[PDB]
DNA sequence: CTGGAGAATCCCGGTGCCGAGGCCGCTCAATTGGTCGTAGACAGCTCTAGCACCGCTTAAACGCACGTACGCGCTGTCCCCCGCGTTTTAACCGCCAAGGGGATTACTCCCTAGTCTCCAGGCACGTGTCAGATATATACATCCTGT
DNA sequence: ACAGGATGTATATATCTGACACGTGCCTGGAGACTAGGGAGTAATCCCCTTGGCGGTTAAAACGCGGGGGACAGCGCGTACGTGCGTTTAAGCGGTGCTAGAGCTGTCTACGACCAATTGAGCGGCCTCGGCACCGGGATTCTCCAG
C-alpha cells in the first residue's frame, strides 16, 4: 500500500457534473482545478487568520471568512460568494 | 453530515479539519467551515461553468488547461484574481496589435 | 556555459508566441541574459527549500513554492 | 512579413511547450550546480521550471512589443527589453 | 465632483518631483483618474476592514493594512 | 521677460526633489477621500492620521507612476509627457 | 538571574521574542534556540540600517536621524533597496533623479 | 503598546555614539522591525508547516532568513545568528 | 486595380490508442453524545477626539499675453532581418541496467510545554534644556543677452 | 567663446523654541526550578525511480544568398505649453462649541475544545471502451503578381 494524498477532486467532478451534465474533464484540468481551490483556500484561510490577529481575537467565525472573502475576491464575485455563504449558513444553523 | 444539512457538495468536514490542522486560529466557529465551503463551490461551479461554455464553443466535451486559460482570462473578475497565476500547458490568448497587420 | 544551448530559432517562436512580427539582432542575447537571471533565482529558492528538507532531489514541489514565492504561481503540478 | 504572422497565429493557437528539452535540462543542472553540488532532479521539476520560463518569457515579450509599438516601431530591440525589465521592477 | 478640486499646479509639482521636465495639456485628466481608482481601492479595503472591528471611524492602522494588502506598505505610523 | 527656455522647470525638479513635506492641499485631499469613502459606508469619520496616511500613500503612489511615465516619454524620443505615455506604465506595471 | 539577551550578548529581547513566536500561534512549538537567532537576526539589520542612516546624517552634518536620511540609507544601500523595493517610507522624500536628456 | 524603542535606541548608541534618533524614525524603525520579524516567522511557519514538524528551531529560521534577505544581507545574518546561538548555547 | 494560381487552410471520414470513468476492499477520519471551561455577547460607564462654524491673512490658485521650443508629418537612404533552399548536427525515441536515495518502521531519549515563585526591566508620566528652526546680514556661483 | 549684470544659493549671527534625553514611580511577564511526555534523532531495510549508456533515425538548427521595407537622420512648419504678471479665492491659522463613539470594565451564558465509540466516505487499484489525436484526401480561402 502507498499513502494518499487529500485532495478536492471528487468534489470538483460532482460540481462540474452538477453544472454541466454531459461534460467531464481531464487529469490535467482535474489538478489545475484542484490547485485553484487549494490556493483560494490558503488565501482566505490566511486572510481571516490576519484579521483575527488584528482584534485580538482568537476564534475565526463566518464573519471572519464573509470580511476575508469581501477583501480578496473582487467586485461582483465578492458579493455572489457573500451571499452564498449567508445562504449556507442560514440552511445550516435550521 | 453537515455537507447535507448545509446543501453544499464539498467536504465541510475536511475544510474545518484543514483550519484546525493548520493552525490559523487557536479556535474555530462552528459556521466558519459552512461559510468557507460555500464559497470554494461557488468558486469552483463558476469556473467549471465558464470552463464547459468554453468547451463547447469548440465542439468538445472534456476539458483540459486550454479551456479553462480562455475561460479565466475571457472573464474579467476571474482574470483579475488571477493576475500574476500561470497555467502549466494553457498557452496564450489570441492577440495581435492593430499596427502589426 | 550551457545558456548558448538555446536556439535562436526557440527565441524566435517564444517572441511570436507573444505577437512580435519582428526581432532585432541583439535581442537573442539579452532574452538569454534574462532567462538565466530568472532560472537562477528560482533555482536559488528551490535549491534552499531543498536543503531544508535534507533531501538531494528537488522535487516539482519545491519548484512550485520557491514560484509562489516571487508572486508567479503555478497551476497544474500539485500544491 | 506574411509568415511572421502565420506563425504568430499558430504559436498562439498551440499550448505545447517549444524549449527544447534537452538543452534546458542541461542548463537547469549547469545553473544549480553552484548552489547545491551532486543535485538529482525529478523530472516534474524540470517541466515546472521549463514551463515557468516559457511563460515568464512569453509575458516579458509581450510587454516588450509593447514599448516597441509606442515608439512607433516594429522591430523590438535590446533597450525595449531594458525599458520592460525596469518599469516591471525586476530591475 | 471633488475630485476637480486637485489643481493644475499641485499635478505639476508632483510631476517635477518625479523628474518630469514637461507636461501636456491633457495629462491632468488622466492623473486625476488615476489617483481616483488608487484612493477608491485603497478606502474600500480600509472601510472593509473597519467594518469587520463594529466602528464608524477609520483609524491609522486600518489604512496602513489596507495598503500593506496591496504590496504597497507605509512605515512610521504604526 | 528674463529666462524662459524651461529653466526653471529643472529649478523645480531639484528643489522638489529635495524637499520633504506634503504637496497635496490637505482640506481638497481630506474632501475627495471623504466623497470617495461615502458610497461604501455612509457617515464615516476619518481619524486625522488616517487621513495623513492615505495622503502619503497617493503622494509616493503619483511620484513612482510619473517616474516611469517619464521613462516612456524619454524612451520614445520626446520630452513631454503624454496620456498615451501613463497609459503604457500602467499597462506594464500589470496593476 | 542573568536575562538570556545578556546570556546571547544581544541587545534584543530574546524573551520578548520567543513570547511573540508562542503567542502568534506559528507553530505548536518554538525551540529554544529560535529565539535567539531570531534576536540576532533583527539586531544585525537594525545595526546595519542605523549605521547607514547615521552615516548619511554625518555627510549631511545634522546629529539627528530623520526620515530623510533613514531613506537616503534604504535607497543608497543595493540590498537593502532590493530588500525594501516597494516600502515607502513616511517624510522621506524621493532620491535625486535627473534624466540625462533633460538637461 | 510594547515596540522595539529603547533595543533600537540601545543599537544605535552601540554604532553611533554621538548621534540622536527623532521620533518620527524610531517610529519608522520600529515597524521596520515588527515588519521584517513578522516576514521570518511567516516564512519560518509555512516550512514547518510544508514538511509536517511542528517545532521551529534555528534551522527553521535559518532557512527563513536565507529565503528572505538577500545576498550578502543573507549571508551576514546567517553567520550572526549563528554565532549567536553558539555562545548562547555554551553559556 | 483584376483575374489566374499556388499554398495554406479547414471539413470529412476511417484507425487505433490509452486515459477517463466505474466498481471493488477497507481504513481512518467524520459524526454523535456528553462534559467542562471561558471567550464573547451584552449592558453600562467615562471622556478623548472628531466634526462643525466663524473670523482674519495671504499664499497660492486662476485668467491671460506671448513667443519660443518641441511635436509631428514628410523625404531620402541604406542596412539588416525575413524567406527560403541546403547541409550538417544532435535531440529524441526505445530499451537496459545500476544503485542512490526517498519512504516507512522501531527504540531511545532529550528537549520543550505547563506550573508556581519572585521580582526587576519596561512603560507611563513629570522635568530641563540643548539641538532644532528662523530672519537679517553679506558673500558667491550661475544663466541671459550682447559682444 | 567672454563679460557684465541680475538672480538664486550659501554662509554667519543672534533669537527663540519644544522634542528629546533624563529622572521617578509602578507592575506583569521574564527567569528559574520542577514535573512529565512525545517529537527528534539514529539505524535499518526495501525498492522506485533518476542518471547514465547505447544506437539509429530524422526533426530541425545553421548557413547563406536576395532584397525590400523600415530605422533612422534630416528637414520643415505649426501650435501649445512654459514663464511671467495682475487678479481673485478659498486654504490655512486660531479659537470656540458639541457630542459620537473609542475605549474600557463587569457579568453571565452559549459555544467550542476534548474524550471515546461507531461506521461509511473516500482512496488505491484494477479494470473497460469511447473521445480524441492522427492521417489522408478533397473542397475552400488567402497572397501574390503579371496584365
Amino acid at each position: 500500500a502507498k499513502k494518499s494524498v487529500e485532495t478536492y477532486k471528487i468534489y470538483i467532478f460532482k460540481v462540474l457534473k452538477q453544472v454541466h451534465p454531459d461534460i467531464g474533464i481531464s487529469s490535467k484540468a482535474m489538478s489545475i482545478m484542484n490547485s485553484f481551490i487549494n490556493d483560494i483556500f490558503e488565501k482566505l484561510a490566511g486572510e481571516s487568520a490576519k484579521l483575527a490577529r488584528y482584534n485580538k481575537k482568537p476564534t475565526i467565525t463566518s464573519r471572519e471568512i464573509q470580511t476575508s472573502v469581501r477583501l480578496v475576491l473582487p467586485g461582483e464575485l465578492a458579493k455572489h460568494a457573500v451571499s452564498e455563504g449567508t445562504k449556507a449558513v442560514t440552511k445550516f444553523t435550521s | 453530515s453537515r455537507s447535507s444539512k448545509a446543501g453544499l457538495q464539498f467536504p465541510v468536514g475536511r475544510i474545518a479539519r484543514f483550519l484546525k490542522a493548520g493552525k490559523y486560529a487557536e479556535r474555530v466557529g462552528a459556521g466558519a467551515p459552512v461559510y468557507l465551503a460555500a464559497v470554494l463551490e461557488y468558486l469552483a461551479a463558476e469556473v467549471l461553468e465558464l470552463a464547459g461554455n468554453a468547451a463547447r464553443d469548440n465542439k468538445k466535451t472534456r476539458i483540459v488547461p486550454r479551456h479553462i486559460q480562455l475561460a479565466v482570462r475571457n472573464d474579467e473578475e476571474l482574470s483579475r484574481l488571477l493576475g500574476t497565476v500561470t497555467i502549466a500547458s494553457g498557452g496564450v490568448m489570441p492577440n495581435i496589435h492593430n499596427l502589426l497587420l | 556555459g550551457y545558456i548558448q544551448g538555446i536556439a535562436k530559432p526557440v527565441i524566435r517562436r517564444l517572441a511570436r508566441k507573444g505577437g512580435v512580427k519582428r526581432i532585432s539582432g541583439l535581442i537573442y542575447k539579452e532574452t538569454r541574459g534574462v532567462l538565466k537571471i530568472f532560472l537562477e533565482n528560482v533555482i536559488r529558492d528551490a535549491v534552499t527549500y531543498t536543503e531544508h528538507a535534507r533531501r538531494k532531489t528537488v522535487t516539482a514541489m519545491d519548484v512550485v513554492y520557491a514560484l509562489k514565492r516571487q508572486g508567479r504561481t503555478l497551476y497544474g503540478f500539485g500544491g | 512579413g506574411t509568415v511572421a504572422l502565420r506563425e504568430i497565429r499558430k504559436y498562439q493557437k498551440s499550448t505545447e511547450l517549444l524549449i527544447r528539452k534537452l538543452p534546458f535540462q542541461r542548463l537547469v543542472r549547469e545553473i544549480a550546480q553552484d548552489f547545491k553540488t551532486d543535485l538529482r532532479f525529478q523530472s516534474s521539476a524540470v517541466a515546472a521550471l521549463q514551463e515557468a520560463a516559457e511563460a515568464y518569457l512569453v509575458g516579458l515579450f509581450e510587454d516588450t512589443n509593447l514599448c516597441a509599438i509606442h515608439a512607433k516601431r516594429v522591430t523590438i530591440m535590446p533597450k525595449d527589453i531594458q525599458l520592460a525589465r525596469r518599469i516591471r521592477g525586476e530591475r
